């Protein structure tokens, strides 16, 4: 006693107790995204200590904004990045997973089960409802070119029928497809660019085939210069041209004025010749990362053409990739290849700002969203409902396999379960019964949204799947059941499949804690 | 055992929360106090507010987008009118005050549906298809009126709509004039654009409002350097430099060896023939004036006088882009460079004195065709001239809309209420429990008729139900509030006026906005 063995402040607690409690933390952390699931979703509020304000309907995005301390609550958050990070849609779909198959074993921990039984429960189901949707997922692998550009755009609109721009899901659906199916094939996420400008309706966003970007500061002189071409040659710089010294170790000395004013003027015959070599290679606009001098400015208005200073890393690459050139750091060997042929050049306003827009490109690996909102947090909400709809699309070139939504694929699992645990006896029975019990969470948080009868339904659902209807889901319009797959109701069969292993793994490994110690400090 | 206190979030006793109706109560109440502050500021016999600075400064103004941008507000929702009216200015220019009494009075009508049991889904939802119906009709009555510098008239009757409603409206058909000509004489008709860093506003207190006038040229805060020069010229060949008028200096480190005395005196004849040869250059060229961005010497100053050449000096940046444009002329870095077919032309450049102050300016004027033009804004008050300023800046946006697309409705009023009756007469035909949201949607788009009777005086729903009642019977969809008295209500003989795109934009703004407030249903503050 007088020497106690861990220091003082060290907490420690197991038991039952210990892991009942854990049980109810993760309900709290499934409540704030409860309510953000369906066609008829809400968003939430959030604000941070500085008083910024954020609204998101994004369910990843409102875990990590919350301050969660409790550390049987942050498997729930980490496994919602897992589902953002690999198919990028479902970060809800897999948290209320997550807390229906805890709480609806939580009374067995009660009895005294032991939950090395209950882990073996959770791992023999899941390998079989992940082998049973691969087995009725519907595919077409014969290659119709229009079949692909519709299957694409009925699983753009599927992702984008829960957000704020539900009402223009057909718009921006085929501004998607087009972004996705002319960006390579390695599908670099940094190869699409999105602005996002203040003032406009939501209705005059645009996708530009090419590469448009901010103006930026520009000296005196800027304003006689043409700002429209026809057929333009693009040179790409990473040179700085201006007037200045030549290396920061340099030094001179001199003895006589003759060869002083012959020093005066041989740094601007350096500058002119640098000049003069862009000039006869024909180009007629030029881009550098590097600050552009007055001097050079004025140069370049004196021969009716265009130059452009501190332009950003990233837009420059798009560039390159649109146009067709290359970067020079120097200005000797400006050859034909490296410079970069645009059908049209023009310098337009958008909203307040003025925009540069190389457009007419025809062999461009790059597109460009101008977006138009009314505030900051409007045109910030557009774009992340937008990312869902790119990575959905990119999955879907790599597997082009889908499956009925809405509930319906819900149903056929937790039936197909139902069928299986009657076969083979003991507790297994009890647990594989409880878990497919879980599975109909999704058909019922869509029916309490929305503000049907979700007993009904649920019911009238359970029927249709078990008489033999596969694709049955719910209809939101008409209050009742219908066939999604003929209802165009899609998504990849990556999303539920990686919805139930990370979900079943939570799940396994919260239940395996026996005691949790805090130590001080 | 079972609810023991057990920590979830950080400072969890610090936050609170509201969740439920309660949440979209909230939003509701917040938004209704903004729109009622800013009710009185419509029309042209609107009041005006006056803002003070967290330093003190006071600054009188009517202008819808910067009372809430000077406005400090705390509620998360307040923030959100903030950025619609600003977002308005931006597209637009004017406007900026109708559209957030057009989104209250939107918010308001909502809580009667809600109550009633309506999910707000389906009001966001018919609130959308109601400015779908709307908007289709506004230009179904819009007139193409013209774009072109012979007549000018349809266009200074436009600004003349604008200005109606500031105190510049005193002298209102002047400053009409001034606007129109500032915009064509920049205006590149092929591109249909117009750019405003072509256009300075410059005002200087003293003097009357109506001594504002248009000067096709530039002004610069600024005067000759010598005291003894002349104060104008009348055949000005203009000389733009931007180098110093001192001997050279190489930029990379450098050092020079004095090693012996005839090497000190090679070094002083250099100082001096450098200064003589720099004059000697500008001269030969036939120029007449000299002006440059940086400082002179002493002695270069005096050789200048003596060579009877007028010199300016510490010009600005943006100053010299804008006279190489006004006169013509081309921009030089050094002496070697200057040629004679690079001078620029100016009619006359003078210097004009004010009163009891030392301040002097320059002006050039009367030149040749000019990209390049100033506005020079006088008055009584320091207020008065940024009140101008931004009421002018106001006239030149709505021109330019004009550039951009050329037919106009009549405004008054007449719009709103014959796009009422359109969004009415189809809400008959749709059965489907979106007809709630659509009569919701029509009579919020009276409430700018009004609030342009109540600050006239008369009275609002007797007032609005006689022009309705006639805009049936009768074919005209040109029928107002006749808020200044004149006996008539046909806003197409009182010329008023205005662009389409304006309001397209109101509308389809607002719209969209209250789909924003209306998907909350949550919220998470810290205390304080
Ligand atoms: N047209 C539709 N009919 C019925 N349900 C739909 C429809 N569109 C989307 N859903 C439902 O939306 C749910 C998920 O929406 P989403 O926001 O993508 O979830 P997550 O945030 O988990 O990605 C799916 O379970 C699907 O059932
Ligand atoms: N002579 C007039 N008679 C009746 N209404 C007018 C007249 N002039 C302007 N209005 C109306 O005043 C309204 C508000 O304009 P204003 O007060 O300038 O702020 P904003 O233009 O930002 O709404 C406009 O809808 C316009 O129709
Ligand atoms: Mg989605
Ligand atoms: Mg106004």
């Amino acid at each position: 006693t007088p020497v106690i063995l861990l220091k003082e402040g060290t907490d420690s607690s197991q038991g039952i107790p210990q892991l009942v409690s854990n049980i109810s933390a993760c309900q709290v952390i499934a409540e704030a995204v409860r309510t953000t699931l369906g066609p008829r979703g809400m968003d939430k509020l959030i604000v941070d200590g500085r008083g910024k304000a954020t609204i998101s309907n994004d369910g990843a995005t409102i875990l990590k904004l919350l301050d969660v301390v409790h550390p049987a609550a942050k498997t729930l958050v980490d496994i919602a990045k897992s589902q953002d990070a690999e198919v990028g849609d479902g970060t809800t779909s897999v948290t209320l997973l997550a807390a229906e198959f805890l709480k609806q074993v939580k009374p067995y921990v009660e009895e005294g089960l032991h939950p090395q039984i209950i882990i073996r429960a959770f791992r023999t189901a899941t390998q079989l409802a992940v082998n049973k949707i691969k087995e009725i997922a519907v595919t077409v692998k014969k290659a119709d070119k229009v079949e692909q550009r519709k299957l694409l755009e009925k699983c753009a609109m599927t992702a984008l029928s829960s957000k704020l721009i539900s009402q223009q899901k057909a718009f921006f659906a085929k501004m998607v497809v087009d972004a996705v199916m002319m960006l390579d094939d390695l599908l670099q996420l940094k190869m699409i660019g999105i602005k996002k400008v203040q003032g406009g309706a939501l209705e005059d966003s645009q996708l530009v085939a090419g590469v448009a970007f901010k103006k930026t500061f520009s000296y005196a002189g800027f304003e006689m210069q043409p700002k429209k071409y026809h057929n333009p040659k693009i040179a790409l710089l990473n040179v700085e041209l201006e007037l200045k010294a030549e290396k920061d170790n340099a030094e001179i000395r001199v003895h006589t004025v003759e060869d002083y004013q012959a020093i005066v003027d041989a740094e601007w015959n350096i500058l002119y010749d640098k000049l003069e070599k862009i000039h006869h290679s024909g180009a007629k606009v030029v881009l550098s990362k590097l600050p552009i001098g007055d001097v050079a400015t004025q140069y370049f208005a004196d021969r009716d053409m265009f130059c452009a200073g501190r332009v950003p890393e990233e837009d420059l690459k798009r560039t390159m990739m649109a146009c067709g050139g290359s970067i020079q750091t120097s200005v000797n060997a400006l050859s034909a290849d490296v410079l970069g042929r645009c059908q049209v050049f023009e310098e337009t306003q958008i909203g307040g700002e003025r925009y540069n827009f190389f457009t007419g490109c025809p062999k461009a690996k790059t597109c460009t969203f101008i977006l138009r909102g009314g505030a900051e947090q409007f045109m910030e909400e557009t774009e992340r409902s937008l990312h869902d709809a790119i990575m959905i699309v990119r999955r879907a070139i790599k597997n082009d396999s889908v499956v009925a939504g809405g509930g319906a694929i819900e149903m056929e699992l937790s039936k197909y379960l139902r069928d299986y645990s009657r076969t083979i006896p003991g507790k297994q029975q009890l647990l594989i019964g409880a878990y497919a019990k879980a599975l109909e969470i999704i058909p019922r948080q869509l029916c309490d949204n929305a503000g049907f009868d979700a007993t009904n339904i649920l019911n009238k659902l359970r029927a249709r799947h078990a008489q033999g209807g596969t694709w049955y889901g719910v209809d939101i319009n008409n209050e009742d059941i219908a066939d999604n797959f003929e209802a165009f109701v899609w998504e990849p069969a990556m999303v539920r499949i990686n919805a139930l292993t990370a979900a079943s793994e939570a799940a396994c490994l919260i239940v395996s804690v026996d005691e949790t110690i805090k130590n001080p400090r | 055992e079972y609810g023991r206190p057990f920590l979830i979030i950080k400072d969890q006793d610090r936050k609170s929360r509201l969740m439920g109706l309660e949440a979209l109560k909230s939003h509701i109440m917040a938004a209704k106090a903004v729109a009622n502050t800013m009710r009185t500021s419509l029309g042209p016999n609107g009041l005006d507010k006056m803002m003070v600075d967290k330093d003190g400064d006071v600054t009188v103004t009517n202008d819808g987008a910067t009372i809430l941008s000077m406005m400090d507000v705390d509620h998360q929702i307040a923030k959100l009118m903030v950025e619609l009216s600003k977002s308005q200015d931006d597209e637009i220019g004017d406007g900026t005050t109708g559209v957030v009494v057009l989104a209250g009075a939107l918010l308001e009508e909502a809580e009667q549906l809600l109550d009633r049991g309506i999910h707000p889904i389906r009001i966001a939802d018919g609130y959308e298809q109601a400015a779908r119906v709307a908007i289709e009709h506004l230009d179904k009555i819009s007139d193409s009126v013209l774009v072109d510098i012979k007549d000018t008239e349809p266009l200074i009757q436009t600004a003349k709509t604008t200005l109606g409603s500031k105190v510049v409206n005193s002298c209102h058909r002047q400053m009409a004039e001034i606007a129109v000509n500032a915009v064509l004489t920049v205006a590149d008709m092929e591109r249909r654009d117009v750019d405003f860093e072509l256009i300075k506003v410059e005002g200087k207190v003293g003097g009357r409002l109506e001594d504002t006038k248009l000067i096709k040229g530039v002004i610069v805060d600024k005067d000759f350097s010598h005291p003894q020069m002349p104060k104008k010229v009348e055949d000005a060949k203009i000389a733009i430099l931007t180098c110093p008028f001192e001997p050279p200096k190489p930029k990379t480190k450098h050092k020079l060896d004095v090693t012996s005395v005839e090497d000190y005196k090679a070094l002083q004849k250099y100082e001096k023939e450098k200064f003589e040869e720099m004059i000697q250059q500008i001269k030969e060229t036939g120029a007449n004036l000299a002006i440059c961005q940086w400082g002179f010497d002493d002695e270069a100053n005096h050789l200048l006088l003596q060579n009877n050449l007028p010199a300016v000096r510490w010009v600005g940046g943006p100053e010299i882009e804008l006279i190489a444009i006004a006169t013509g002329g081309r921009i030089v870095p050094r002496f070697s460079e200057l040629t004679a077919e690079k001078l620029g032309f100016a009619g006359l450049v003078q210097e004009i004195s004010f009163g009891t102050t030392k301040d002097k300016m320059l002006v050039i004027e009367q030149c040749k065709n000019s990209r390049a033009v100033t506005i020079f804004i006088r008055g009584g008050n320091k207020m008065i001239i940024e009140e101008a300023k931004r009421s002018l800046h106001d006239a030149l946006c709505v021109i330019r809309n004009l550039i951009r697309d050329n037919r106009v409705v009549y405004g008054g009023g007449a719009a709103e209420i014959s796009c009422a009756l359109a969004v009415s007469q189809e809400a008959d035909k749709c059965p489907t429990l979106e007809q709630y949201a659509m009569r919701a949607f029509a009579d919020a788009l009276e409430v700018i008729p009004m609030a342009l009777s109540e600050n006239s005086g008369m009275n609002p729903i007797q007032t609005m139900t006689e022009v309705r009642a006639r805009q049936v019977k009768e074919m005209n969809p040109a029928l107002g509030i006749d808020c200044l008295h004149k006996g008539t209500n046909d806003m197409k003989q009182q010329h008023v006026i205005e662009t389409l795109i304006g309001k397209k934009q109101q509308i389809s703004l607002a719209t969209q906005m209250v789909r924003m407030i209306l998907k909350i249903d949550d919220i998470r503050k810290p205390g304080e």
